[PDB]
């Protein structure tokens, strides 16, 4: 009919902008996530070479 | 004559009777097809609905 077609596109906005939101997240988990994992690699390295020193 | 009269009368009446039941029934007859063009269109949003609704 006529409010039916424009209540579906208010859910399909909603519907693409909680999941365009969902996806951008789940990004910057995947991004952040590295960043920590080779800062802690960085520190295991630092570990080891302060064992050479200490050698 | 005077029962030709008579007759003749009551035909030509009947002659004007039946063309006013025949307008009168093209008038209903137009009015069914508008509204069975009223049907036609409305099912047509409702499958317009239908696909754009489940190909988003």
């Amino acid at each position: 009919m006529d409010a039916i077609k424009k209540k579906m596109q208010m859910l399909k906005l909603d519907k693409e902008n909680a999941l365009d939101r969902a996806e951008q997240a789940e990004a910057d988990k995947k991004a952040a996530e590295d960043r920590s994992k080779q800062l802690e690699d960085e520190l295991v390295s630092l570990q080891k070479k302060l064992k050479g020193t200490e050698d | 004559s005077d029962k030709l009269k008579e007759a003749e009368t009551r035909a030509e009446f009947a002659e004007r009777s039946v063309t006013k039941l025949e307008k009168s029934i093209d008038d209903l007859e137009d009015e069914l097809y508008a509204q069975k063009l009223k049907y036609k269109a409305i099912s047509e949003e409702l499958d317009h609905a239908l696909n754009d609704m489940t190909s988003i």
